[PDB]
């Protein structure tokens, strides 16, 4: 029947597949003088095309690389497949999956970036034996391990360093009854080595400096950490762990200017033989931004290890910053050696992914598939895991259009980990039948139109099926009654041609398509994501809605929780749409009237345990309740840090638990094992 | 729009010397502008850099600028015991410059100075200087308020209070109109950062050689805080000054902190005396907002309004989280005292790491068209990163998000193309603004100069109807009639100093639709679709008119009658001769089309008379004050005559009101509308057909959205009419539909307890807690809510529960009666409720609560173990109740109803073995 394919390009074999992915083209001469050439295959068919004359290409996704992963980290594989070579028609999409998994004892890098700032002074007397302390724990985690150090003060100059008088150059602890160092912005110490004890042995020939202002240039020392590679050694095939211990702020990109710097950060390394960061004084602190970068480009995972008084500080940077984790320091970095242990575990419970040389042309949409077969569309992250678990994210990648660039690439990695999947792409809009193609052919008038794929392509002036009448009587409208062309075009030789417009292309059977008259969102066509046809807007992979403005992402709806939009809440367009009564925030977090966890929620020891209630019948039973069930019998913390409570079972008999935050969140219960019943 | 982009004039300075660090507009006595530019790493006479200030005047080559003589040397003056010293070493002087009258101000942020006594000293520290410089007499003078003369050892006994040391004063500056100096000194009090004023009459006459102590009588500084919030935030990283209270004896400055409160950023508008009117809050840590701020009323109605910049904000993409961009904000200044709220308006840089917003300089009205202009640079913008500059227009409702104009770096990568800007400013006398863009890193500076700009006016008139069978003219030499028509086409240009030799071309073409062998219609003189004329408006105040004849080809020549014949006229500039360079620039309506067609049904007079009907209707017609309304417009269109060439809908929307979308039943679906804000009010316009045939009826379905409009009143008036392009009886009737506006609120209250239920074992009994929550969500604001909270019991010894203490939040303030806890301390079923025994009434109040507000009251308590065990065998429940209600709306007509409502809170007791 009649369809997109028909009523619109019926000119040329690359227009039909323009129109729409289903459209195919029929090229056979032999086709009945009438009957639409660009029509669906089963209806090109119905009409007895010649099926070696139908153009109708289709798009896929083959697998080049295939390698399963690995089991032990003793190459390593963790993600599979490694490469796809994708081929998509204009305006096609198609879909892909990837298996992203970490693979157990993992090799390990640790570099220790520590402030030693006069305030840290009695943290290195605290540290003087970590590493090989720290060897013994991290060798249960991992069977290879190397680690190193590296130590920062402030860049060298006024108003950040003393300068008077001139022996607080010399030893900026000139007033205090001690001498410390000269002033330093960063210094590499120890190269990443398997001899854990000569971390040790160089601990004790540290020392501190002196400077005026609170906050430090830690993000000069991250930044040149991540970029001199071969000076740190960094392993290809290794997690790399960057500890970060500060006990205050941190400065930033533009915070130079104090110090007459200006000269914008390079992202170069700078750390010569002598193992000091020489462009110090001379170059501006790194943004965020060209921080982030490095860290992603050189797989680290920055670990923020800081003080409670500057946490909140550093939480919100691990926020912007993708692959770090924040620990709460003690004052003298005491439990620094527990805090590396529970970053590492707490680093390695997320995969993230992230895409890199994305071209334009190309748009993504992602669908996690997590722990059980909990399926969660518009993300591309799976938290709560242990280190061997295995997940899949389902991806699709529309074109818009057809590029001139007839080969291009893109790579989806996970965050922090070298493996990764590159997608090749490859374009097929044009037809196998424009290679035969016959220009200034005798089939068309003498030579006025080219003949490819069994249709006329007229020249200028000329019009018709072999171009015959050129200006000198048949239906240029769908009824008798409407108007001619749509009033867009004028009915030469039975046949709209559309009028030129400043503002696009019109085109149609009847000049009724536009290109240019679709809605805009913020004085932007489609939201500026999506192509405008006829009026309507086609939306891109990641983009849904009238307008192309709402998000098919789920991202930012999701919380530290673990479900999307905390408890209850539909997630849409990026932001969440609270539903349960009284909660509220940007994930309904909030929620101060919600009947408290330890009340209603309490069905862990009735949904699953003695199966009764609700959730029975519905697939949400063991959704909301996945907690840790502890066995713990009466601690000695009855309410303290949690929240909780007791009710009667069913026999009339208490059941003590207890469950809520500790720091965060941790969803751990600790139910006690024997019931107390009463006879009446 | 109108920057003269390849005639640019260079000035360079010294190698090395950041020549164009900074940059300002500088007028003699004489009236003549030069500019004067800051090289802040000029080498000194000691062969060492210490900063230096050129004064550049206007020659259109540009070239090598001469320097102003500074004191350069370091001082020494002993006074007493103690030894006063100056440090001139890498000073940066000319890290800012600013004229004001007939003066230059240049300043050294990075000059250090110490005082020694003995073994003690008030350490060595960059404590900033400014240099004053008259040049045409040759006067000079010096500002540093940040010089003391306390020990270090006071500083340490009083934890650094009012710790001037490391101000660096003169990082930032600007000078009032009244000549009032404002230094920014983001170092200031331990790098809290402060500001230091004075009148630059007082510097010149307080100034004494051989005393580098001393202070200015009528300075003024801020002051230090001990606010968390505050420390490190570089407050005075840069500053301006404006209009923002209304008074205009006063002046309020506007200051930038882009690290305030942990990097989140921040910029403040204070008065004279330094307190706080507004604070303007950062969107996102370690963006820098508040790196540059500008002062300038960019929507024309007066008032002055505020720009940011964000250099360094990041925005998402699909390959980069953290895409570093740059980031522009406007906030309009509204009418009497109230708050600028959020952004009228989000500029964002499009190139990775180019530091959008680094700069931003009002331009005045570059294009001369009522409106003010701003320049925004990206000193690392473009796909080169060599660095851009992009202009943005004033319009009615503040900006175009869109630039106008964007200016690429002449220099090499690296010069920092737009790291300093100044507009405003007149150059070279041709009555358009210029700007002046520095380029540190390649130590020179550009100059663009604004051309002139052209208004151009067309206008087009033609017949409504042709009648083939009426031959009044002559084929020209022969004699074969023909029914020809006149075609009048005038053409306008007004702008400011544009040259009295102006001309331009004007081509007409007669049936553009129509291909080139099909034009149904020729001139009757050179029998051609078209011809192009010269007009002269050289100095023509008027637009210029002319008339020329056409005539309509044979009958039996060509087929088509139906079809309307469309007229064009496109107007332009001649030209540029052998060397290029034009001179003006030429906008405005420089092309229009209007059309013709053969007379068809007009019955035996061949004259078309419609008969336009039009009847109108509003959905959902109440209005919520402060909502995101959605009216639609249901309207029916009719023509009981005869056929209307050109027929549409014209509904004149009112301020709020913005069209979405429309919708017809024909079976055409959708309408083809263009929104047209060239009428003194928003009108919309959509064709309902060319011609409206007879009998024809066209029902319209619009939905418009009516933004926020505070100031709208009881009601608002939305105007409908369908036009036509006929002579006779063109217009329908005018509906006019007045859509009522009234102001609604819904306030929630919600209660709760913790824990819900309650066993208990055989000092103090168990805690419970009813928490109470109010959350505004309806469209209105409240005023003068009340909450009333009854809770069981007096806390008494007879009593089942004992009241530790209430906490309300947000705002809520409650008085109990009787008092709660009475002692010290920190923080069947019985129903034990407010009805059985005594009641403790709490009462709060709220003065004000916006849309999406909330507040919370949380009642803690515990049981009384001697009373729970009277009665060791029952079950208790314990019951509280709250009523609330409002007093008002802060609305001009709001008649609906004042929010109300009741809630409960239940806890039940459990025996326990
Ligand atoms: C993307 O851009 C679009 C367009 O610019 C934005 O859409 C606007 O969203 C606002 C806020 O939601 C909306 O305001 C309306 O206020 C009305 C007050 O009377 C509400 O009644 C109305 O709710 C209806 O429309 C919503 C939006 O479509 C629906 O989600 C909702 O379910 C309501 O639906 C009723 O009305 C529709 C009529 O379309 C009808 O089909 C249904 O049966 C039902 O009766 C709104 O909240 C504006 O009207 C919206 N603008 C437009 C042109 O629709 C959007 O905010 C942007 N999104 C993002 C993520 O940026
Ligand atoms: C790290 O990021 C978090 C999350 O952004 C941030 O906590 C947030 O701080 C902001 C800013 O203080 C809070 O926003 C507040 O919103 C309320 C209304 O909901 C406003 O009234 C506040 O404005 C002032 O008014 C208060 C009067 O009681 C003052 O007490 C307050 O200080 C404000 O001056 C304010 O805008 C937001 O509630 C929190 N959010 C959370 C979840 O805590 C935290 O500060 C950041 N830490 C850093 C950067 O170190
Ligand atoms: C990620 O998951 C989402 C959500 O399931 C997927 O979107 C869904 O895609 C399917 C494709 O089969 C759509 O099916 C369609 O359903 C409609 C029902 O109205 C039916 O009429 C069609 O014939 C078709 O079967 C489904 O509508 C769509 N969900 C929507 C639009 O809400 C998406 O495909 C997944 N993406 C990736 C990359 O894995
Ligand atoms: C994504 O593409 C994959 C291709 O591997 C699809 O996987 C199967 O597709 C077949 C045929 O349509 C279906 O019958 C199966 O349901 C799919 N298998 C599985 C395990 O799901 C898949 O349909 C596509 N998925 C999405 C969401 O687009
Ligand atoms: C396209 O076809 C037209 C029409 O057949 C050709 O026009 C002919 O031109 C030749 C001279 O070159 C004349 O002798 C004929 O009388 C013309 N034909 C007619 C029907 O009048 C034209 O040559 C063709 N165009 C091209 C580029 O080959
Ligand atoms: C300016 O000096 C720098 C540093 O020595 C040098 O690299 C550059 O070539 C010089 N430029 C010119 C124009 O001499
Ligand atoms: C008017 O328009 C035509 C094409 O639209 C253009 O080529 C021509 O130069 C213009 N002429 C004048 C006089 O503006
Ligand atoms: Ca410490
Ligand atoms: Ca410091
Ligand atoms: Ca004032
Ligand atoms: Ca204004
Ligand atoms: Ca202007
Ligand atoms: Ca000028
Ligand atoms: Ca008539
Ligand atoms: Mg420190």
């Amino acid at each position: 029947g009649p369809n997109i394919c028909t009523t619109r390009g019926v000119s040329s074999c690359q227009q039909c597949l323009a129109v729409s992915p289903m459209c195919a083209w029929c090229s056979d001469e032999a086709l009945p003088l009438g009957s639409p050439r660009c029509d669906l295959k089963e209806n090109l068919l119905k009409d007895n095309c010649a099926p070696e004359s139908i153009e109708f290409p289709v798009s896929e996704a083959r697998v080049l690389e295939d390698r399963p992963l690995s089991d032990k980290g003793s190459q390593v594989t963790q993600v599979s497949p490694q490469r796809i070579a994708l081929r998509l028609r204009p305006d096609d999409s198609k879909n892909f999956s990837i298996q992203v998994r970490q693979v157990e004892d993992y090799p390990v890098d640790i570099y220790y970036l520590m402030d030693l700032s006069y305030s840290m002074k009695d943290d290195l007397w605290s540290i003087q034996n970590l590493g090989t302390k720290l060897a013994t724990q991290m060798r249960k985690l991992t069977s290879n391990l190397r680690i190193g150090f590296g130590a920062f003060v402030d860049k060298p100059v006024s108003p950040y360093m003393y300068i008077s008088p001139p022996e607080a150059l010399e030893n900026p602890c000139y007033d205090m009854k001690t001498t410390c160092l000269p002033m330093f912005g960063y210094k590499h110490v120890l190269t990443l080595t398997d001899q854990v004890t000569r971390f040790n042995e160089e601990v004790k020939k540290q020392s501190v400096s002196r400077n005026r202002d609170a906050p430090e240039g830690g993000f000069d020392a991250i930044m040149q950490a991540t970029v001199c590679d071969e000076k740190i050694g960094w392993r290809n095939d290794a997690s790399h762990l960057l500890v970060f211990t500060t006990d205050a702020k941190t400065h930033i990109a533009l915070d130079g200017r104090l110090a007459g710097i200006v000269q914008p950060n390079d992202g170069q390394c700078h750390v010569g033989s002598d193992n000091h960061y020489s462009a110090s004084t001379t170059m501006d602190y790194p943004s965020l931004g060209l921080m982030t970068e490095k860290l992603s480009q050189k797989n680290i995972n920055l670990i923020f290890a800081v003080t409670e008084n500057v946490v909140n500080l550093y939480q919100n940077y691990s926020e912007l910053i993708p692959g770090t984790t924040v620990g709460v320091l003690s004052m003298d970095s005491s439990n620094v050696l527990q805090l590396i242990v529970d970053a590492y575990g707490k680093i390695r419970s997320k995969v993230e992914l992230e895409v890199r040389d994305l071209p334009e042309e190309l748009s993504l949409s992602f669908n996690a598939t997590c722990l059980n077969n909990e399926v969660i569309p518009g993300l591309k992250s799976c938290m709560g895991l242990k280190i061997g678990d295995t997940v899949s994210f389902s991806i699709e990648a529309k074109v818009r259009g057809c590029p001139q660039e007839k080969e291009k690439s893109f790579t989806i990695k996970p965050v922090g980990f070298k493996d990764s999947l590159i997608v090749q792409v490859t374009f097929d809009c044009d037809c196998a039948c424009q290679a035969q193609a016959e220009p200034n052919s005798h089939r068309c008038n003498n030579g006025n139109g080219t003949f490819e794929c069994g249709v006329c392509r007229c020249g200028p002036g000329w019009l018709g099926s072999q171009c015959e009448c050129s200006e000198e009587q048949d239906e240029c409208s769908p009824r008798e009654g409407q108007p001619v062309c749509s009033q867009r075009g004028e009915c030469l030789c039975g046949q709209c041609v559309c009028h030129s417009s400043d503002f696009g292309k019109i085109t149609g059977k009847y000049c009724e398509c536009d290109d240019f008259s679709c809605v805009r969102y913020k004085g932007e066509m489609c939201s500026g994501h999506g192509q405008c046809s006829c009026g309507d807007c086609l939306c891109d992979s990641d983009w849904t809605g009238y307008y192309c403005n709402c998000t098919t992402r789920t991202d930012t709806c999701m919380s530290s929780n673990g479900l999307l939009c905390s408890g209850r809440g539909k997630c849409e367009c990026g932001s969440c749409v609270c539903i349960q009564p009284g909660s509220y925030g940007d994930t309904c977090e909030k929620c101060p009237t919600c009947p408290d966890a330890c009340t209603f929620k309490k069905e862990c020891v009735e949904c699953k345990k003695f199966d009764r209630g609700a959730l029975h019948d519905e697939n949400t039973c063991n959704r909301y309740c996945r907690d840790e069930i502890e066995s713990v019998k009466e601690l000695k913390d009855t309410g303290k840090d949690a929240v909780n409570c007791t009710y009667k079972n069913e026999d009339d008999c208490v059941v003590r638990f207890q469950y809520y935050e500790d720091s965060s969140g941790k969803s751990i219960l600790y139910v006690v094992e024997e019931p107390e019943c009463c006879k009446g | 729009l109108n920057l003269d982009p390849v005639q640019l004039t260079f000035y360079a300075g010294p190698n090395g010397s950041q020549f164009g660090f900074s940059l300002d507009f500088h007028k003699d006595s004489h009236g003549r502008v030069a500019i004067v530019v800051g090289a802040p790493r000029t080498l000194g006479p000691s062969q060492e850099e210490t900063g230096g200030v050129f004064l550049c005047p206007w020659r259109a080559e540009g070239g090598q600028c001469p320097s102003l003589l500074f004191d350069l040397r370091d001082e020494t003056r002993n006074v007493g015991s103690q030894t006063l010293q100056t440090f001139k070493a890498r000073q940066g002087l000319g890290a800012s410059v600013v004229s004001w009258s007939d003066v230059i101000v240049a300043c050294a942020p990075w000059q250090h100075w110490n005082v020694l006594e003995k073994t003690e000293e008030a350490e060595k520290t960059p404590v900033g200087s400014c240099f004053l410089a008259q040049p045409e007499s040759g006067r000079r003078a010096e500002y540093s308020p940040c010089r003391g003369n306390t020990l270090s050892r006071i500083y340490v006994e009083n934890d650094f209070s009012w710790d001037k040391r490391y101000c660096e004063a003169g990082f930032s500056s600007v000078v009032t109109q009244a000549g009032e100096l404002v230094l920014g000194a983001p170092g200031g009090y331990y790098f809290l950062g402060l500001l230091a004023q004075a009148p630059v009459a007082d510097i010149f006459s307080s100034y004494r050689p051989g005393i580098l102590l001393w202070h200015v009588s009528s300075q003024s500084l801020s002051f230090d805080s001990s606010n968390p919030e505050y420390f490190d935030g570089y407050w005075g990283y840069s500053v301006a000054v404006g209009e923002f209270d209304g008074d205009l004896n006063t002046t309020e400055y506007v200051v930038g902190a882009p690290t305030w409160s942990w990097t989140l950023g921040a910029v403040e508008i204070l008065d004279s005396y330094y307190q706080r009117l507004h604070r303007l809050r950062g969107e996102q840590m370690a963006s820098y907002f508040g790196h540059s701020v500008a002062v300038t009323d960019v929507n024309g109605d007066g008032r002055h309004d505020l720009l940011v910049g964000a250099p360094l904000y990041m925005e998402s993409r699909a390959d980069r989280k953290l895409a570093e961009v740059g980031r522009v904000y406007l906030f309009l200044q509204p009418r009497g005292p109230h708050a600028l709220g959020a952004p009228s308006l989000l500029l964002t840089g499009t190139q990775l790491y180019g530091r959008f917003g680094s700069a931003i300089a009002p331009l005045g009205d570059l294009d001369r068209d009522g409106y003010n202009d701003i320049a925004v640079a990206a000193p690392y913008g473009g796909p080169s990163g060599r660095g851009q500059v992009l202009v943005f227009l004033g319009q009615s409702e503040g900006l175009r998000s869109r630039p106008s104009q964007v200016l690429d770096s002449p220099f090499p990568t690296g010069s920092a193309f737009g790291f300093s800007l100044r507009g405003a400013v007149d150059i070279d006398d041709n009555g358009y603004p210029d700007l002046i863009v520095g380029a540190y890193g390649a130590n020179q500076v550009a100059v663009y100069r604004a051309q002139p700009v052209v208004k151009a006016s067309v206008q087009l008139l033609v017949q409504d109807s042709l009648n083939p069978a009426v031959k009044s003219c002559v084929l020209p030499q022969t004699k074969t009639p023909v029914s020809c028509f006149n075609i009048q086409m005038c053409v306008g240009a007004t702008g400011h100093n544009i040259p009295q030799k102006l001309s331009l071309n004007a081509e007409l073409q007669l049936d553009r639709q129509k291909p080139r062998q099909g034009r149904r219609v020729l001139l009757l003189g050179s029998q051609q679709a078209g011809t192009t004329l010269n007009l002269d408006l050289g100095g023509k105040h008027s637009p210029i008119c002319h008339t020329t004849m056409a005539f309509l080809r044979d009958e039996a020549d060509f087929r088509d009658k139906l079809s309307p014949i469309v007229l064009s006229l496109n107007v332009s500039l001649p030209p540029t001769e052998a060397g290029m360079a034009p001179a003006v620039v030429l906008h405005g309506d420089t092309h229009v089309q209007e059309q013709t067609r053969i007379v068809l049904d007009c019955g035996e007079d061949d004259v078309c008379v419609p008969q336009l009907q039009l009847t109108a209707s509003v959905t959902g017609s109440p209005l919520l004050v402060g909502a995101d309304n959605v009216l639609e417009l249901q309207m029916d269109a009719a023509n009981e005559g005869e056929g209307a060439y050109e027929a549409e809908l014209a509904v004149h929307l009112p301020q709020g009101a913005h069209y979405m979308r429309a919708l017809s039943n024909v079976e055409f679906e959708r309408l083809i509308c263009n929104q047209k804000k060239e009428n003194e009010t928003r009108v919309v316009l959509c064709e309902l057909g060319n011609p409206m045939k007879k009998n024809a009826q066209i029902g319209i379905a619009m939905l418009v959205s009516v933004g926020n409009l505070e100031e709208a009143g009881e009601s608002v008036s939305f105007q409908l009419q369908i036009r036509s392009k006929n002579s006779q009886n063109p217009n329908s009737k005018i509906v006019l539909l007045d859509v009522p506006v009234r102001a609604e609120a819904q306030v929630e209250l919600r209660g709760n307890s913790f824990p819900a239920s309650l066993v208990v074992a055989a000092s103090w009994g168990p805690k419970v807690e009813h928490t109470y929550e109010l959350h505004n969500n309806g469209p209105g604001t409240v005023n003068g809510l009340h909450l009333s909270i009854h809770l069981p019991g007096q806390s008494q010894p007879s009593d089942l529960l004992y009241i530790l203490d209430i906490q309300p939040q947000g705002g809520l303030q409650c008085f109990p009666q009787p008092p709660v806890n009475p002692l010290k301390v920190d923080w069947d079923p019985v129903l034990v409720s407010c009805d059985s025994a005594p009641c403790t009434v709490v009462q709060c109040d709220l003065q004000e609560m916006a849309r999406g507000q909330r507040a919370m009251v949380t009642v803690l308590a515990f049981l009384w173990l001697p009373s729970l065990y009277q009665r060791p065998l029952d079950q208790f429940v314990l019951q509280s109740h709250a009523w609330f209600n409002v007093s008002s709306l802060p609305y001009a007509v709001p008649p609906l109803s004042l929010p109300r409502g009741e809630a409960q809170v239940w806890t039940q007791l459990l025996r326990a073995c």
